[PDB]
């Protein structure tokens, strides 16, 4: 994502 | 009848419960990380009405004093709108304000930076990153240019610090959004609820930080999509990543 701390993908 | 309650990020309401356990009342109050720090005055249902500056200076039997500071300034929970971040945009937050301030960053050309104004230890909270709050979905479908701001919050929300917003001269209730990037980084997003900005993020030291210290932080943007291609990161970033590998080796 196009954004900070952005959440991993599993 | 006080009942204390600690956030995980080490804030607390406190105050007498009514008759039914709510917190509700005329002196109740928010008090910051610091246990020291504190927005003393009306709340219904543990939600800031008019808070006023105050110090906690001790409790006897679970039972707060507070010194209510000189001043007239108010604070109520104030969740940022699209269109309004903050009904007062310019007012600053007191726990922040001792904390830290704004100057030239030291890292080359990368602007302005978010600096501290104290001595801290680890696991100090310094700032707040509030900001709109906005879809995934739309940052990922614009430019750049217009997500240098952008923090994951949760699975569902991003908070921004858009345009004229990113500038003091318009908004300096938070200046969590002012903090470079670092790979070495002295500070982390860590979660935060706030009486006046609602459940948002901070800034946080993660070892110790002198007066006068830049406090940075790790963007954290993705290195490795799935998608075939690299990280998704703007440029500057992408070249900072080069470099700082280089002095590691990859
Ligand atoms: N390590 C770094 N190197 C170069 N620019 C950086 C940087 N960290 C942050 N920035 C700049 O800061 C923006 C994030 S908002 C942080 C505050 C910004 N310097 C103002 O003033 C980015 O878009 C980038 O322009």
């Amino acid at each position: 994502a196009r954004t900070k701390q952005t959440a991993r993908k599993y | 009848g006080v009942c204390w309650i600690y956030y995980p990020d080490g804030g607390s309401l406190v105050g007498e419960v009514n008759e039914d356990g709510e917190m509700t009342g005329e002196k109740i109050a928010y008090v910051y990380p610091d246990e020291r720090t504190a927005l003393y005055g009306k709340f219904i249902d543990g939600e800031m009405i008019e808070g006023k500056l105050a110090t906690l200076m001790s409790t006897e039997e679970g039972r707060p004093h507070f010194e209510l500071m000189p001043g007239n300034s108010v604070y109520h929970f104030d969740k940022s709108t699209s269109s309004c971040i903050s009904t007062n945009a310019l007012l600053p937050d007191p726990y922040e304000s001792e904390r830290v301030y704004v100057a030239e960053s030291l890292i080359s050309s990368a602007g302005e930076g978010l600096f501290s104004k104290v001595a801290v230890g680890p696991n100090t909270v310094m700032s707040f990153y509030n900001g709109v709050r906005i879809t995934h979905q739309e940052v990922d479908s614009r430019d750049w240019a217009l997500n240098g701001n952008t923090l994951s919050l949760d699975e569902e929300t991003v908070i921004d610090v858009p345009e004229p917003y990113n500038h003091v001269s318009k908004y300096c209730a938070s200046l969590g959004h002012k903090a470079n990037h670092s790979f070495t980084p002295n500070c982390i997003y860590d979660m935060f609820v706030h009486p006046r900005f609602g459940p948002i993020k901070c800034i946080r030291t993660l070892r110790a930080v002198e007066a006068d210290e830049e406090l940075t932080v790790a963007y954290g943007y993705d290195h490795s999509p799935p998608g075939k291609s690299g990280p998704e990161a703007p440029e500057w970033y992408q070249v900072e990543l080069k470099a700082f590998q280089a002095t590691q080796q990859k």
